[PDB]
């Protein structure tokens, strides 16, 4: 017979517009409904320039996956 | 390599790696200290994210702990 | 977190018909 000592476990955590001022992804800015480019960050989302800028102005973390926003600056 | 094409293919690459060493062996401090070295090449700072992610879980295994006393 | 014990829960109507 066999005993157990000790174990580890595996899991994963399983389940799109500029979610913050809640528009279209594509379409324009609220505070401003159109001068907002879209900004992108290592994180992996798409935000507006605008909401951006003032959201970080206030808080200096990302408002969708808690780790501190970087503005994207490869391939530029 | 930083900054040119061949970062995404080579990040590409040491994920595939560090997964099953990190399954293997806890994170050393070899895989940090390699990470300090040369963490500015990978561009969207995946192997970090793996080492973090260790860590948060630990502090998960201590609220469990936390919420199994508050229940009893 | 251990919840706020008292914050979690007619006579007086009764008395009003009465009187």
């Amino acid at each position: 017979r066999f005993e157990v000592k000790k174990w580890n476990a595996v899991a994963l955590w399983a389940w799109d517009n500029c979610a913050i001022c809640r528009n279209h992804i594509m379409d324009l800015c609220i505070e401003c409904q159109e001068e907002c480019t879209v900004a992108w960050g290592v994180c992996n989302h798409a935000f507006h320039f605008h909401c951006i800028s003032r959201w970080l102005k206030t808080r200096q973390v990302c408002p969708l996956d808690n780790r501190e926003w970087e503005f994207q600056k490869y391939g530029h | 390599l930083s900054g040119l094409e061949l970062a995404t293919t080579f990040e590409h690459f040491y994920q595939h790696y560090m997964a099953d060493r990190l399954l293997s062996f806890g994170s050393s401090w070899l895989e940090g200290a390699v990470l300090e070295q040369i963490g500015l090449c990978f561009p969207n700072r995946l192997p970090q994210l793996m080492l973090q992610s260790l860590s948060t879980s630990e502090e998960l295994q201590r609220q469990f702990h936390l919420f199994q006393l508050q229940r009893l | 977190l251990y919840p706020l014990p008292y914050l979690q829960p007619t006579q007086a109507e009764w008395w009003e018909l009465l009187f």
